[PDB]
RNA sequence: UAAAUUAAUAAAUAAUUAUUAAACUAAUUUUAUAUUAAUAUUAUGAAAAAUUUUUUUUUUUUUUAAUUUUU
């Protein structure tokens, strides 16, 4: 059940706006798209194929 | 736990509400079991009619697999069995 | 019309809710011999409690009708699968053998609920109430229990819906079945 | 539970059988329930039921261009009502309707390989307009009385509504005795249709 | 023949399988009784020797 | 996210139930102060497990320890400590530098 | 009688306490509870631009992790007012399921609350109440079920002095029952007929069947079996009604009910494991521990201590059956003797008028055979016996012919059940019943509406909506302006609409008999309208 | 029964982390090192038709006199001398031997150099981390074919194979490992 | 055997074919039915108008076999 979570949420650095820091990025890990986990993990299996 | 509201998301970003314990390790154990999508936060079972979601991917997969001709017809366009044979193949390239 | 029968406690006691012709008859409480036959009493009682997960069928007597009602000889039932009476299943997932015919399970006295089988060895889910002293069923059919209460009801069915061939002139079934004590 | 305001079925002044022009009639009452269609009540064609109104109403008679002619609400009238409306209710459908035909025609068609029976059409009128009819009341136009309908494109024929006199229904519809039914036969494939 | 129609062709196989198993079992259970009967009596010959 | 910079004290987990299973199997003599040397030599734990800093004793799904036990490990958990202390036995936290580990495992 | 189906939804019924102080309790407020943030919103400086980390000019926006820890926000005590007469709204929540909700959240001890369970008595029926507790005002909202369905909520009037604990919590004077019926058979006409005889001629004030439990093993079969000297006949009888009450306890029991003599005490352990996980009042449920210690005193008698079946039954939720339930059974059996002796016309016979004396008045018009008949005709109302052994204490109306027909049978072997402790030290010794439990009684201010064509349903709007509707909650009778909800496809569920279908098959009829009455203390409402309709569930 | 708003506490073991107090009420707890036993699993084995009468769950317990009774490690009366292999809070205890003194079990399972039992749950094609597991009973000895039969009466619907050294049972997760031991424990092995 | 498609704070699955594995119950003929997971595989390319013929690419040998009438 290995899931690959990555940090979630927007990243833009606005001007001096950002009037809410509390409902700012909630700092949650949310797992990456199911396809890409297989794309990266595919590079990991080839240590010993077959 | 019966919901009767716009229930919530889970406990991703947590404001801990303590009662009494050791408790000196809550928000370090409430963000430790929150990323593996988990209990150790008790999981708040909501939305008792999650059947209508099992009956969507029942239809959203039986109406999109029929988008390619669901075909309990045959191996489609047989027309050359029904005499008798053992069908071979036809590689797709398509 | 009294049914003599052997009284003992610490045994599985099972009750049936029979209903012929759509007429609510009443409850029939069975005393299973867990003293001599541990296995057959556990396959039986389980189908009556309905606690087992569905295997080859829905292992549960509620709804299945009695199907071989010979007036004065035997009133058959069970039949979890293929409600006509042509299939014998068991909660262990296979037809299982008969344990013992030595004591309390060899004699088919009128107060008795035999455990019908297809082969002589591989018992199943079909039972039968020996209504008469079946001198021949000794040690062939493992007796497994004996009716405690409601002996008038199984005496009603064997009369209301009976035929020397066996087919019921009316549908007598188990409207519910559960463990009593 | 007769729905609260999803239905009302309020007694009538005039002019059901909606059309572009739909008030073709002479002095009666018949309608469709005014649930949100209470728009009738605005300026006539329907009146809320009352202990008075259940005796009679001022149905629109078209002779004076106002709801002049009184009308009783006895048995014969209500007997006469549906018998009268249901007649042109058949007329309103087959006249304004346009029944399509999924049929079969092989080769570059121009023509049907199995021409249309009369029982054939009398199945559609019931299938699509829910109008039940006697098939023999269908008289093919004088061009193809010997070969069915048999043609693609846009055909027509004559369904014969006999009951014009016993209901005293003239000058409101342009043909008192027969109504032109209009058809349009397609060429559906083997998956398309039968026959 | 072709008992009934079950959804997949796997569910048709893993149903014909547990029908080829109830045959194996019924042959083994029958051989198990002759090891359970042979026991109980030979389990009595010792006790029957005590009385 | 889990950058194991030099100095990060990341112990290799040693189940407590793996220990109590090797003193009644007969690998560990409960008379003596059980340390990291025995575990490696009693083949209780392989040597690929031991990396600086040595180990950690975790008492999960274990509730009682019947005989007194005296252990030298690096930072056992809380309930792992209370278990051993409650049994008459004791525990100590022998945290040491690298060359302390070598000078001990290969005495 | 005409058929009826009831209690198919939580709010098929309705109950609001009317205390002895006068104005009954009617709920208009619902505070959600006040908290107190204790620490400040731990955040983190996370990169928010793809620049490398060598750049002196990195961006580093502040993403939040925890808003902060909160605390119950306890309050004060009013300088000498420990009591708290507060209102509450327990819809479908039995008192045990709220005497433990106050302890799951705040920690109000069981000895704290004082909440008279409304006679009738039915567990899952909406209710409105007034209570008394030794907690502050600010912590009581912290126990409610605000953001939930069925919404059990508390709200505080409260803050009385400790000497005001007797004067409060005396007894509910009456009970406003606003019932509604389903799948009834008779039309609008027949109901009016059957009910005017009920409102006028009154009902045989039996003891409701809720006090005995509708189970294969009633609450006497535990007060009796525990006293036959056979405690293990009582424990299993107790454990059965648990396996019958909730699905949670059924399968564990049937596994223990017929586990091996070899592996018993495991089935009780795997029973304790589930009741503990699905957190139960593990404190007040100590019986499964003792049973586990009873089955371990055998099967290694020497490794564990010795425990008897009586020790297990010692630790049981008793005093429901021993007094209030056992001494309710025989009471009904006494009415069955004042209905055999026809009592519609009071049968004094020897002119033993009631001398309960009920204050300055309410003697049974103590007078001659015809001069008692002055109002004792009307005064068919009369406490037939006391509860149990004081059956001889009252035995008031008749010659005590009923008394002499059961007393020879009472203390011999307990007339009806053949088992009962009518021993010398007994409810006669104690005086906590004060049985004025009258024989015949009548509802008060009846005449609620009746629906000829609710072919499918009709909810009854109840004290949680009307509070949130911004509507005045006290109605004092069937309002039908609110609280009625005539059918419009809004019975508040789609599943309950399945309940109507598979119940419309077996039992058919137009329905929604709305109902309302002011039944006094005691007098379950079902047993009141038991004679009118043929209740089904 | 949604009137009780509690019972949320009974939730799952799938899609959600399971540990500590919240361990599933069906999932066993027998690990490689903590040989915990359960009575639920033991009744399934005791209410199934089989030869080889298992051991009574009474005489199967490794876990339930100077200072009012002493522990089972033979702490001696002086409350001093105690003996090495006699108490184990981890569930370890040697075999008890077959329960029927008149029967000759046709297969002998051989505990391993650390006191285990031969069942290990592998995965089919672990490379792709496929969640399809089987078992393997490596230390069998004796008439391992009459060992295959007994597994059928427990596992009637599992594809069971047999070779000279091992006995594969397919589609058996970590649970069918536990259910196997309770058999080989009660069997006297 | 043509199906898939949302750049970017808390919304159940891309789709295909492929390899390898998995499970039958409120849900009827005593009918019928290829569902699930893991991994491998994302380029087979329409612009306007109008609108709310047909099943065939593929056969072990001997027979057997129902779709024909001219202007």
């Amino acid at each position: 059940s290995r899931v690959w979570v990555a940090l979630g949420g927007k990243m833009r650095r606005r001007r001096i706006g950002r009037q809410i820091d509390v409902k700012d990025m909630r700092y949650y890990w949310r797992p990456i798209e199911p396809q890409y986990q297989r794309l990266y993990m595919s590079r990991l299996r080839i240590k010993d194929h077959s | 736990a019966a919901a009767a509201a716009a229930a919530a998301a889970a406990a991703a970003a947590a404001a801990a509400a303590a009662a009494a314990a050791a408790a000196a390790a809550a928000a370090a154990a409430a963000a430790a079991a929150a990323a593996a999508a988990a209990a150790a936060a008790a999981a708040a079972a909501a939305a008792a009619a999650a059947a209508a979601a099992a009956a969507a991917a029942a239809a959203a997969a039986a109406a999109a697999a029929a988008a390619a001709a669901a075909a309990a017809a045959a191996a489609a366009a047989a027309a050359a069995a029904a005499a008798a044979a053992a069908a071979a193949a036809a590689a797709a390239a398509a | 019309l009294y049914m003599p029968y052997t009284p003992v406690a610490t045994n599985p006691v099972v009750y049936f809710d029979i209903t012929a012709e759509g007429d609510a008859l009443g409850r029939v409480s069975v005393e299973l011999f867990r003293d001599v036959v541990p296995r057959t009493s556990e396959n039986f009682r389980s189908l009556c409690t309905g606690e087992r997960g569905y295997g080859q069928c829905l292992l549960y007597y509620k709804g299945t009708p009695f199907h071989r009602i010979i007036p004065g000889f035997v009133m058959q039932g069970g039949d979890i699968l293929t409600k006509d009476g042509r299939s014998n299943v068991s909660v262990f997932g296979y037809p299982f053998p008969d344990e013992s015919f030595e004591g309390k399970a060899g004699k088919h006295l009128p107060g008795t609920v035999g455990m019908a089988h297809s082969g002589p060895n591989q018992n199943g889910s079909q039972f039968f109430f020996n209504l008469g002293r079946n001198e021949q069923l000794d040690r062939k059919f493992v007796v497994v229990g004996q009716v405690l209460g409601g002996w008038e009801i199984v005496n009603q069915v064997v009369k209301l819906c009976g035929s020397r061939c066996g087919t019921p002139v009316s549908r007598a079934w188990i409207s519910d079945c559960g463990q009593s004590g | 539970m007769a729905p609260e305001l999803q239905l009302e079925y309020i007694p009538i002044i005039f002019t059901r059988t909606i059309l572009g022009p739909q008030g073709g009639f002479a002095g009666e009452e018949r309608l469709i329930k005014r649930e949100v269609a209470q728009k009738y009540m605005s300026e006539g064609n329907a009146v809320t039921p009352s202990a008075e109104f259940h005796q009679g109403v001022w149905c629109y008679n078209p002779d004076s261009e106002q709801y002049d002619r009184f009308v009783e609400r006895n048995a014969e009238f209500l007997d006469f009502a549906a018998r009268k409306r249901q007649w042109l209710d058949v007329y309103w459908r087959v006249n304004t309707g346009y029944l399509l035909f999924g049929r079969q025609s092989w080769g570059q068609g121009w023509l049907l390989n199995c021409p249309l029976r009369k029982k054939d059409i009398a199945q559609k009128l019931w299938e699509q307009y829910k109008v039940r009819v006697d098939p023999r009341l269908i008289e093919f136009r004088e061009k193809d009385r010997r070969t069915g309908i048999q043609d693609l494109g846009h055909n027509w024929c004559w369904l014969y509504l006999p009951g014009a006199e016993e209901l005293a229904i003239d000058r409101e519809v342009y043909d008192n005795k027969r109504v032109k039914v209009r058809m349009h036969i397609r060429k559906m494939s083997s998956y398309g249709a039968l026959y | 023949g072709r008992g009934g129609s079950v959804a997949n062709p796997h569910m048709r196989s893993k149903m014909n399988f547990m029908r080829l198993r109830r045959m194996r079992l019924r042959d083994v259970m029958h051989r198990d009784q002759l090891e359970k009967r042979l026991l109980e009596e030979r389990h009595h010959a010792l006790q029957q020797q005590q009385q | 996210p889990r950058n194991r910079y030099e100095g990060k004290a990341s112990f290799s987990r040693l189940s407590l139930s793996k220990l109590l299973w090797a003193v009644d199997t007969g690998r560990l003599n409960p008379n003596e102060t059980i340390t990291l040397y025995h575990l490696r030599n009693a083949k209780v734990i392989a040597d690929r497990e031991v990396v600086w800093p040595g180990m950690v004793l975790l008492a999960g799904n274990v509730e009682r320890v019947p005989y007194p036990l005296h252990i030298e490990l690096q930072n056992a958990s809380a309930k792992a400590i209370q278990l051993l202390e409650e049994a008459g036995g004791s525990f100590t936290n022998v945290y040491m530098s690298h060359e302390g580990l070598y000078q001990e495992l290969h005495p | 009688p005409l058929e009826a189906v009831i209690r198919v939804q939580s709010t098929d019924a309705h109950v609001t306490e009317v205390d002895a102080n006068g104005g009954g309790a009617f709920l208009e407020k619902a505070p959600k509870g006040r908290w107190r943030k204790i620490s400040r919103s731990k955040t983190l400086l996370v990169e928010d631009t793809a620049t490398p980390f060598s750049n002196s000019d990195k961006s580093f926006s502040p993403r939040v992790q925890s808003y902060g820890e909160y605390v119950r926000r306890i309050g004060k005590l009013p300088e000498g007012r420990p009591l708290l007469r507060f209102a509450m709204f327990r819809d479908g929540y039995s008192l045990d399921s709220v005497c433990h909700r106050l302890r799951y959240e705040i920690g109000v001890p069981h000895d704290g609350v004082y909440l008279h369970e409304p006679p009738g008595g039915s567990f899952a029926a909406v209710t409105q109440f007034g209570v008394a507790v030794g907690v502050t005002r600010e912590q009581l909202p912290h126990a409610s079920r605000h953001y939930n369905v069925h919404a059990l909520i508390f709200d505080d009037r409260g803050y009385h002095a400790l000497d005001e604990l007797p004067r409060l919590s005396v007894a509910p004077q009456a009970y406003l029952h606003r019932i509604l019926l389903r799948c009834v058979s008779g039309d609008e006409a027949a109901v009016a007929q059957r009910l005017r005889h009920l409102s006028s001629n009154g009902f045989i004030n039996y003891f409701g069947l809720e006090s005995f439990g509708i189970g294969s093993n009633t609450l006497f079969d535990m007060a009796a079996f525990a006293f036959r000297r056979e405690p293990h006949r009582s424990v299993g009888a107790y454990l059965q009604t648990l396996a019958e009450c909730s699905p949670l306890h059924h399968q564990p029991y049937l596994s223990y009910a017929n586990a091996e003599e070899s592996t018993v005490a495991g089935a009780v352990a795997e029973w304790l494991r589930v009741c503990e996980r699905a957190k139960l009042p593990r404190e007040t449920r100590e019986l499964l521990r003792k049973l586990h210690c009873y089955h371990l005193s055998q099967c290694h008698p020497s490794d564990a201590t010795t425990i008897s079946m009586e020790d297990v039954w010692k630790a049981c939720p008793i005093m429901h059956r021993a007094e209030q339930s056992a001494a309710a059974f025989v009471w009904n059996a006494m009415a069955s003797q004042r209905l055999l002796s026809f009592g519609s016309r009071p049968v004094k016979g020897d002119l033993v008028c009631r001398i309960g004396n009920r204050g300055a008045i309410e003697i049974a018009e103590v007078a001659s055979d015809t001069d008692a008949s002055h109002y004792t005709i009307d005064d068919v109302v009369l406490p037939i016996p006391c509860g149990g052994t004081p059956a001889a204490e009252l035995r008031y109306p008749t010659h005590s012919v009923n008394e002499a027909f059961f007393t020879q049978f009472a203390k011999k072997h307990s007339l009806s059940f053949l088992f009962n402790s009518g021993v010398d030290p007994t409810p006669r010794a104690a005086a906590t019943l004060g049985p004025y439990r009258r024989l015949v009684s009548r509802p008060r201010n009846l005449q609620a509406a009746v629906l000829q064509d609710p072919s499918s349903c009709a909810a009854l709007k109840s004290d949680l909506f009307l509070l949130q509707e911004h509507q005045p909650t006290e109605g004092w009778s069937l309002d039908y302006r609110q609280r009625v909800r005539e059918p419009s496809n809004f019975n508040v569920s789609e599943r309950f609409r399945e309940r109507m279908s598979c119940i419309r098959k077996r039992r058919a009829g137009e329905h929604s008999v709305a109902l309302a009455f002011v039944l006094p203390a005691g007098s379950s409402p079902w047993v009141a309208l038991r004679e009118a309709f043929h209740m089904h569930y | 029964y949604a009137h009780t708003p509690e019972l949320r506490h009974m939730a799952d073991g799938a899609a959600m982390s399971l540990s500590g107090q919240r361990i599933p009420l069906l999932k066993p707890t027998l690990s490689k090192w903590s040989r915990q036993l359960r009575s639920d699993i033991y009744d399934e084995l005791l209410k199934l038709p089989l030869r080889y009468a298992l051991h009574d769950f009474r005489t199967l317990q490794a876990h339930i006199h100077a200072s009012s009774g002493l522990s089972s490690a033979s702490p001696d009366a002086p409350a001093y001398y105690a003996v090495a292999g006699r108490d184990s809070a981890v569930g370890y205890a040697p075999p008890l031997g077959p329960a029927d003194p008149v029967d000759v079990i046709p297969f002998f399972v051989h505990r391993s150099s650390n006191g285990h039992l031969p069942g290990k749950v592998y995965s089919m094609n672990a490379k792709t981390l496929m969640p399809a597991f089987y078992m393997r009973i490596q230390n069998i000895e004796g008439d391992m074919f009459r060992f295959e039969e007994e597994l059928m009466k427990i596992f009637p619907t599992k594809k069971i194979f047999v070779r000279s050294h091992s006995v594969y049972v397919y589609n058996v997760n970590l649970d069918g490992r536990a259910v196997l031991h309770h058999w080989l424990l009660g069997l006297g092995f």
